[PDB]
């Protein structure tokens, strides 16, 4: 058969915003304005602050969608090609890193907005989406064996779920979803709420968890690290200080949470 | 920040007129009892002399060349209320005061962030949402002795900004030529993720 | 299922991308919802399909290959978007349960599935198609249940249930037996709430292939449609049209248990979703057309140039086509506070020796009116002509037909005197009444009429009386505002420059030919088409003193005046003087006529009265 | 695109139209009227072997080239949506060179790309009924009165190929 | 009378209410369209909207306001005087490919002209001056001449000591001459001036300078020296003899270098032309004697290099300042910045200019084409001139380049004008003012040693100065810590051209005077390296190396424009 055969920055965020969201991970290069600064700070600042304003009013996740969605195209643009709002997103996380970090409420509460709103990006995202930009992140399934011996366990605990969370209220689409679908089988620990909840089959001190849930995973591990880089963000701090142009702004950030 | 409390301390921008030689504050498209912007672009009240695009740009230049070159005269002003000595010197040590027994701290009398102000302050006055929003600083206060009888209409005012978009665009490309290699502006992250280089 | 949720959210992301049909969504939604606080528009929107291709090539070929599985959910996210933008508050009980989504439509480059019903096949089945052809048969609209509301008596909750039937959806489902409940599931008497029910219009139309198409005299080919909602009474028999919509199949097709042993076939429709029509009159301007109407209208000379333009093939006539243009131009309808009518539109007769043009000339207001019809006068009857009975229903003549156009009647001489008085009615009054076994009606006939005819003897005899010429009682042609003669007389140079003219246009050739291959300033009739347009829509002159101090003396000095005139003069003639004052106002695009209109009129009508100017 | 190429010479002899950018005394004939000027801003219908020169020769040239018909929107709307069912043979004979020709004279990006697709999709189906023999004729003969000069000579070189060798083989 | 009537023949009578008389003359006179303007868009607005019933009524023409004024904005958007060396060296006859109109690439003749200098380290940006890297800047010129000087005279650094503190023991100093007031009054004494040290010298105490045991000096503001005295009492510091700095050594080349850039030019003489704008006078902007000068350059001098020194658009023009700018008949479209003015008026005119012949442009910090406004100066943008790449090169300002083996050394700031020198002694004052400065410039290894710079003042206001950016000073240094073979640094002075210590030194002076009369230029004619004729100096070494002695062998004709 026949048969034939800065840019840097550039293609960095190229490849930073290829899977549509991230754990904001390297180190930004290059420049921009003081101006961009303060007015891309601001704009993630008044997503934060609605984020955290429908939390305290105790809203649902569908109604802070509702609510927040509207928002992107004015703020901070989400699912777009745009070198612009892509090193928009990017840097106005980065700068509320140095906003947040002064402070254990800040940090919690800092974390707490930008995992709520990282769920609610990642709820936007197609499944394909959500699936290569899990395998970006380098994130064990049991064997087929495994889970014919622990089927009447497995099917038990989540039948329910199928029923209330997948609209499964069939029996027989139950079963073959159930058929077709994926576990996840890790230590009783890491997916406590889910335990609390009784949402998880637990054997021996691991969980087993289907594929069609473990989101909670995601998002706290993505708290956990934004955590320690704010953990770390606080500790150089005193190299921030060098320049005094970016204080005032930076306090003019924090006074809205305090 | 509004521009009537950024651009406080800048001075007001003046034009010469061609023709008669008469030097009035330019306060962009606004009531003035010395200019009139028209359709056809400014225009003097005294002779009714029109002026070339230019004309507008070159006097804007020169007086952000002359602003530039005040700024590196390099006058130097000590802090101390009781010294106030005023030097083009610079000691060894930059910040230390060469009156003897003075321990205040020289700085610039005209420093960079009251060049990079007046230079916005004249890119402010050639922004056309600026003038249609009428967010410039005022040339004159309702108190003033020149204060204009009659007002321009936000109609008026959309209407003349957008016939003449191409004289503020100009004269705006103008102050940016400077604005873009004044070294105030820009922040760089290469070198501030120094805890990555850790 | 979960494969539904995905593809509204990519035809989300369409709907975001081209943002022109956000544009539709929100001033179809705002003019809606400002003359409600006070003619609807339908909540409906045209995409191209272009722009899907270019959009999603997968997405494309969904909708145009599996509209069944493709069509429900783009249409839902449709209505998500329109729901989602503000809107009214307090809705009232109906609009809260409508039921009522939004729909869409589609155009352009259709490819391999543009067709028409000959060569419409089984391999089509369940894509979607366009179509070609006449419409011949519509039914009659019907309503149609899809939603019921109940209000329970004694809990006080409002119920309601849904139905279905095989041609309001594209996926299938279990039919619904169309059984209203009357109880409730714990007991409770129910109650139907007429008015929150929700019920749709329904129409059927066939369509054929178009008689050019068909081979051989062999018999033609033809599909049905199924409309609803805002398309239905779109269409009438004998309209061309294309429609859009899913080719699809229905019903049991015998094998459910029958004596035929299967050999007959399924059952098969077209649901309409998009209907366009064909010109096969009407045209619309653009804003340089505006501009270029008022500039002309204020040249010195604008009749000449007009008139002039009329049928430059034909050599001479000069006044004939200048009263052809008032014509189409026409008067002003008067209807009075108590009821009382004044005729408005212009009627002429011309009447003349052999092989001099009135054939050719009449011809060409057929082709530059905008509405019109063309007989013969011995091909016609009186009932035919105006109106006739059938079954009792009553059945529309020529006349009626052509209601605000012009009617063309050539060989009008041969009419015989039984079918010319049916027509006395129709030229004044402007209606038509029967009064026959079962039935009485009125009808509107508005239209001018123009005709032609010979002389009695063959050719006009100047040496015999005008009546001698020309046999038609007097109550007749008082009815036509102008009578004009004309002859073939003989003259040298008259020969000499009538052969050259026609020498010259037989010379012509079309622009896309070489030599040998079978096929002052003019405007350009698909201009005048527009000035003739705009001048009757958008101004109606109103007299003035002036005009009516020359109007009244030229009146009275023509009536009393001794002469050979060759028509008689009667009441009529003042309402003649007047029409044709204010056409020529109307021409001149002024809102007032002036004395100069009424000059122009009376010397007009002084020539084709008296003979001579 | 030799000088002694018949189809050459006979493609250039196709009118585009064009506008004028001065006035110049008696060459009205052009506009069929010997004994008059052109003026500017006219419009007119000329053939590509001198409009071709007419658009270059100065400064500002005389004659502007205004798009034709047959590189409209719809034409590729239609070719972009179904090439294989177009007749491109009603369109205009000789597609596929005045295509080229127009390329090489605005040097046009786009345009290449869906000329080259176009080809690329029609050839495949020009090869399956190339290669149908005999051992049928309206199947055929339905889809091959929708060719291009161009494409003919394609289509009858490959059809005597297939032939020849089918007929040295079973003989 | 006519505004009702006007609007009642085109609009209905219906207008004659006097709201709608006055609404449509509002418009009117709002936009400037005629009466039947307005009627036609009236027109316009009725079409489109299904309201048949487009009555002229008030609400009706506030939509139709509206409507006219989307149709604005939517059509908006639409649319021989002196000579050196005349006597040893003829006039070179120029670059014989001058002239020629051939294509051909021009193969043998290649005089190469090539930076030296990092023009990367130029493109710092402006109008941000730390006075601590200041401060940094002037600390490190003092330490660095005096490791200089330790060297030289091979002193133990035990020998430097504070001159600010007592001693009774001769020690030796290196330090800034700075003015014993701060706040002193343009007038500098012998008696007024006092020595700066270094941080590291004397923790950058000032000493006042007693020079009554010093017969012969000049000095001025900036200047580093170094001192040979005693501070008996702690006021003073008693000189009791100045140590002179060494001058920089001179550039050398190998003989392979010298033979090939023999080989290049054919034994012939190299010819460089050197121009110092203004290029028109002071009440006007013709440049008819610059085509003029360009045609006799293309035509009769015929040079190899072409050196051009700015202000090519002088900032502080009389015209540009008041804003008397005239308009240019002879341009369709009219410029519309001073950037555009030179793109129209000066590019044409510099693209008639040989290809073969290399050209060389500098800036100055008055120069509008330039948005690097500080000395040291980034170099010209040559793409945003226009200019061809072929035979263009925009230098920096000061730029250290090479021609062939000569190096040029070229500073376009008047440090000649500006530096005032405190002199003392009949045998200094009975010198040339001139040579002394050269001196000095040598001395310092920079080319604009005075420190603070020059400004020029009127009755007081700022006009222009030096406009010197204290952090970056390291630029204006010689580069590579070599004297140049010719220093061109053009003044406002008269036109000279000397050698001083073996380094031609010229001032081409200005190329048109304020009055429009012919200012002057400088031709510069340099034999070719030749090692037969003695005129090189061999210096010893692993490598043999030749000092280039270009004052031997240059002559420098000073030519009225
Ligand atoms: N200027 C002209 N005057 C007269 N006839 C003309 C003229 N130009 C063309 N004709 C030709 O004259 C012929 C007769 O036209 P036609 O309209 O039939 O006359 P007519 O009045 O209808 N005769 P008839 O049918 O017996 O009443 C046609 O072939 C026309 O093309
Ligand atoms: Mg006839």
């Amino acid at each position: 058969m026949f048969r034939q055969s800065s840019e840097e920055e550039k293609k960095l965020y190229a490849r930073l915003y290829e899977s549509k969201l991230s754990f904001y991970d390297l180190p930004p290069q290059g420049e921009i304005t003081l101006e961009q600064f303060e007015i891309w700070a601001i704009d993630r600042l008044k997503i934060l602050l609605e984020i955290e304003s429908c939390l305290s009013r105790n809203k649902s996740i569908k109604e802070i969608e509702t609510i927040i969605k509207p928002q992107f195209q004015k703020l901070l643009p989400f699912n777009t090609e745009s070198l612009e709002d892509r090193k928009k997103d990017y840097y106005s996380h980065f700068i509320l890193r140095l906003c947040f970090c002064r402070s254990k409420e800040l940090r919690e509460k800092f974390v707490r907005a930008e995992t709520f709103l990282f769920k609610i990006r990642f709820n936007m995202l197609t499944s394909t989406d959500q699936t290569k930009f899990v395998q970006s992140l380098d994130l064990q399934f049991i064997s087929n064996e495994e889970k014919a011996e622990l089927s009447h366990q497995l099917y038990q605990t989540v039948s329910a779920s199928l029923q209330f969370q997948l609209n499964l209220n069939e029996e027989h689409q139950r079963k073959q979803y159930f058929q077709q679908e994926k576990f996840i089988k890790l230590p009783f620990e890491n997916v406590i709420e889910l335990v609390g909840n009784r949402l998880v089959f637990l054997k021996d001190g691991y969980a087993y968890l289907p594929q069609f849930q473990q989101l909670n995973l995601l998002s706290n591990e993505f708290a956990s690290k934004l955590n320690q880089e704010l953990i770390k963000t606080y500790q150089y701090l005193p190299r921030l200080n060098e320049d005094d142009r970016l204080l005032p702004i930076l306090n003019h950030l924090s006074s809205g949470y305090t | 920040i509004t521009d009537v409390e950024r651009f406080k301390d800048t001075v007001t921008l003046e034009l010469s007129c061609p023709s008669c030689d008469k030097r009035f504050p330019f306060g962009g498209i606004v009531s003035s009892n010395y200019y009139r912007v028209s359709y056809n672009g400014l225009q003097c009240k005294h002779c009714e002399q029109l002026f070339t695009p230019l004309q507008l740009t070159s006097q804007i230049e020169h007086s952000i060349r002359a602003h530039i070159s005040l700024y590196y005269a390099g006058w130097l002003q000590c802090d101390d209320s009781t010294c106030g000595i005023v030097t083009r010197q610079v000691s060894v040590f930059g910040k230390r005061c060469l009156n003897d027994g003075c321990t205040g701290v020289m700085r610039y009398k005209y420093s960079d962030k009251q060049l990079y102000n007046q230079l916005l302050y004249f890119d402010s006055l050639f922004d056309c949402e600026k003038n249609k929003k009428q967010e410039l600083k005022p040339i004159y206060l309702p108190d003033d002795l020149d204060y204009p009888k009659e007002q321009l209409t936000e109609s008026s005012i959309k209407a003349l900004t957008e016939q003449n978009r191409e004289l503020m665009e100009t004269g705006r490309s103008v102050v940016q030529k400077y604005l873009n290699d004044c070294g105030r502006r820009y922040v760089d992250m290469t070198s501030i993720f120094d805890f990555m280089l850790n | 299922d979960a494969v539904f949720g995905d593809r509204v959210r990519r035809f989300q992301e369409f709907l975001d991308t081209f943002t022109s049909y956000r544009d539709s969504v929100r001033s179809i939604q705002v003019y809606n919802s400002n003359n409600a606080a006070n003619n609807i528009l339908p909540h409906r929107i045209i995409i191209s399909l272009d722009d899907l291709r270019e959009f999603d090539r997968s997405f494309w070929s969904g909708i145009l290959v599996e509209p069944a599985y493709f069509i429900p959910p783009a249409e839902k996210a449709l209505t998500d978007l329109a729901d989602s933008m503000d809107d009214v508050p307090h809705p009232n009980a109906s609009a809260v349960s409508s039921r009522h989504p939004w729909k869409l439509s589609f155009k352009g480059s259709f490819g391999a599935h543009a067709l028409s019903p000959r060569t419409l096949t089984a391999q089509h089945l369940n894509k979607l198609v366009s179509v070609e052809g006449i419409v011949t048969k519509t039914s009659l609209v019907r309503p149609k249940l899809i939603r019921s509301v109940h209000y329970a008596a004694k809990t006080g909750r409002f119920h309601y249930r849904d139905y279905t039937d095989a041609t309001t959806t594209l996926t299938t489902r279990i039919p619904t037996p169309a059984i209203y409940p009357t109880e409730d599931t714990e007991g409770n008497k129910l109650t139907t709430e007429y008015g929150y029910s929700t019920f749709i219009d329904h129409q059927r139309i066939t369509v054929q292939e178009m008689p050019e198409m068909a081979p051989a005299g062999q018999l033609p080919r033809s599909i049905d449609v199924i409309l609803d909602d805002d398309l239905v009474d779109k269409t009438k028999p004998g309209d061309r049209v294309n429609v859009v919509g899913v080719f699809k199949s229905l019903g049991a097709g015998g094998m459910n248990q029958s004596n035929s042993n299967t050999l007959i076939g399924f059952k098969t429709l077209i649901l309409g979703n998009t209907v366009y029509p064909l010109h096969a009159a009407r045209q619309m301007l653009t804003d340089f057309d505006i501009r270029n109407i008022n500039k002309l209208s204020k040249k010195k000379d604008i009749f000449d140039i007009l008139s002039q333009s009329l049928a430059p093939s034909i050599y001479g006539h000069d006044h004939i086509k200048k009263a052809i243009l008032l014509m189409l131009m026409g008067g002003v309808e008067k209807n009075l506070e108590n009821g009382s009518h004044l005729r408005g539109d212009i009627n002429i007769l011309m009447v003349g020796d052999p092989s001099t043009a009135k054939s050719q000339l009449l011809r060409f207001v057929l082709n530059t009116a905008s509405l019109a019809i063309a007989t013969t006068g011995r091909g016609s009857s009186g009932v035919g002509l105006t109106a006739a009975v059938t079954t009792r229903r009553l059945e529309a003549g020529a006349m009626v037909l052509a209601d605000r156009g012009v009617v063309c009647i050539d060989e009008f001489d041969k009419m015989t005197d039984v079918d010319r008085v049916a027509i006395h009615e129709v030229m004044e009054q402007q209606t038509v009444t029967i009064a026959k076994a079962g039935i009485h009606t009125t009808l509107n006939a508005r239209c001018s009429v123009i005709a032609a005819a010979n002389p009695v003897f063959g050719q006009y005899d100047v040496n015999r009386d005008p009546h001698q010429n020309i046999a038609l009682p007097d109550s007749l042609l008082s009815r036509f505002d102008l009578l004009f003669v004309v002859t073939d007389d003989i003259n040298e140079i008259r020969d000499r420059s009538i052969s050259e003219h026609v020498l010259r246009t037989h010379r012509y050739l079309p622009p896309g030919y070489l030599e040998g291959e079978p096929v002052p300033k003019l405007v350009t009739i698909p201009f005048l088409r527009k000035y003739v347009q705009y001048a009757k829509e958008r101004v109606i002159p109103q007299l003035t003193q002036e005009a009516i101090n020359v109007i009244v003396k030229n009146y009275t000095d023509l009536r009393n005046d001794d002469n050979t005139k060759k028509s008689p003069i009667t009441a009529r003639t003042l309402e003649t003087l007047i029409r044709l004052a204010t056409a020529h106002a109307k021409v001149r695009l002024s809102k007032t006529v002036n004395k100069v209109d009424a000059k122009v009129a009376a010397n007009l009508l002084r020539f084709a009265l008296l003979g001579e100017d | 695109m030799g000088y002694y190429d018949i189809d050459d010479v006979l493609a250039d002899g196709t009118e585009f139209p064009c506008k004028f950018q001065y006035d110049i005394p008696g060459l009205g004939y052009l506009e069929n009227n010997p004994g008059r000027p052109i003026t500017k801003n006219t419009k007119l219908s000329l053939p590509l072997w001198l409009a071709r020169i007419l658009a270059i020769v100065g400064p500002v040239p005389f004659v502007e080239l205004l798009p034709p018909d047959m590189f409209s929107t719809k034409v590729m709307n239609a070719i972009k949506t179904d090439p294989v069912a177009l007749d491109l043979h009603s369109i205009n004979s000789h597609f596929f060179s005045l295509a080229i020709k127009w390329i090489m004279l605005f040097s046009e990006k786009e345009l290449a790309n869906v000329v080259s697709e176009l080809l690329l999709q029609r050839a495949q189906e020009l090869n399956h009924h190339a290669s149908s023999l005999s051992i049928t004729n309206i199947a055929t003969s339905t889809f091959l009165l929708k060719l291009e000069e161009m494409e003919k000579e394609i289509y009858k070189k490959s059809h005597e190929s297939y032939k020849d060798t089918k007929r040295w083989m079973f003989k | 009378m006519s505004g009702s009537i006007d609007v009642i023949t085109h609009f209905g009578p219906d207008a004659d209410k006097p709201e709608i008389i006055t609404a449509l003359e509002n418009l009117t006179k709002l936009h400037a369209l005629s009466v039947e303007d307005l009627y036609i868009k009236w027109e316009q607005f009725s079409n489109q909207r299904r309201q048949t019933h487009t009555d002229l009524t008030s609400k009706n023409i506030d939509e139709f306001k509206q409507f006219l004024q989307l149709q604005m904005e939517k059509r908006a958007n639409q649319i021989i005087l002196d000579s050196l060396n005349p006597e040893n060296i003829e006039i070179s006859s120029g670059n014989p490919n001058v002239g020629l109109l051939s294509t051909e690439e021009p193969s043998y003749n290649q005089v190469k002209v090539e930076p030296f200098y990092d023009a990367k380290k130029y493109k710092f940006r402006t109008m941000r001056q730390n006075l601590q890297e200041a401060s940094d800047v002037l600390d490190d010129q003092i330490e660095s001449f005096t490791k200089i000087i330790q060297n030289h005279y091979k002193l133990s650094p035990n020998d430097f000591a504070d001159p600010t503190i007592q001693s009774q023991s001769e020690i030796y100093a290196v330090g800034r001459i700075v003015p014993d007031s701060p706040t002193y009054d343009k007038f500098l004494n012998p008696e007024s001036l006092s020595l700066e040290t270094s941080r590291m010298g004397g923790v950058g105490r000032r000493v006042r300078l007693d020079l009554s045991q010093v017969n012969e000096l000049s000095f001025f503001l900036g200047q580093i020296v170094a001192f040979k005295g005693k501070n008996a009492n702690g006021d003073y510091f008693t000189v009791n003899s100045i140590l002179p700095l060494p001058y920089p050594n001179s550039p050398v080349s190998t003989s392979q270098e010298l033979q090939e850039f023999q080989a290049n030019l054919e034994g012939s003489s190299l010819k460089v032309i050197v121009t110092c704008g203004p290029y028109f006078a002071n009440d006007n902007f013709s440049l008819e004697l610059l085509q003029e000068f360009i045609d006799s350059i293309n035509n009769e001098v015929k040079p190899h290099v072409l050196i051009m020194f700015g202000p090519f658009i002088d900032i502080t023009h009389p015209l540009i300042a008041s804003g008397k700018l005239p308009n240019f008949p002879q341009f369709k479209t009219q410029p519309k910045t001073l950037d555009e003015l030179f793109l129209k008026l000066f590019t044409p005119i510099l693209k008639t200019i040989s290809p073969h012949i290399q050209t060389v442009l500098i800036p100055s910090t008055k120069d509008a084409i330039s948005n690097h406004a500080a000395y040291p100066q980034a170099s010209l943008i040559r793409k945003a001139l226009q200019l061809p790449k072929r035979n263009f090169k925009c230098m920096a300002n000061p730029s250290s380049f090479q021609i062939n083996e000569i190096y040029f050394g070229c500073s376009n700031v008047d440090t000649f004008k500006d530096l005032k020198e405190v002199i003392k002694g009949g045998t200094t004052s009975s010198r040339y003012r001139l040579d002394r400065v050269s001196e000095h410039i040598l001395q310092q290894r920079r080319y604009y040693p005075i420190f603070p710079g020059s400004i020029r003042t009127r009755i007081y206001e700022h006009i222009s100065g030096a406009d010197l950016d204290v952090s970056y000073l390291g630029l204006t240094e010689f580069v590579g810590g070599f004297s140049p073979d010719i220093m061109i640094i053009p003044s406002e002075l008269q036109h000279f051209a000397r050698v001083v210590q073996n380094v031609v030194v010229i001032n081409p002076g200005r190329f048109i005077r304020a009055t429009g009369n012919r200012g002057s230029y400088a031709q510069i004619t340099v034999q070719c390296p030749d090692l037969e004729d003695g005129k090189l100096t061999l210096v010893e070494g692993e490598e043999p190396v030749y000092l280039h002695n270009v004052w031997k062998r240059a002559r420098v004709d000073l030519i009225a424009s």
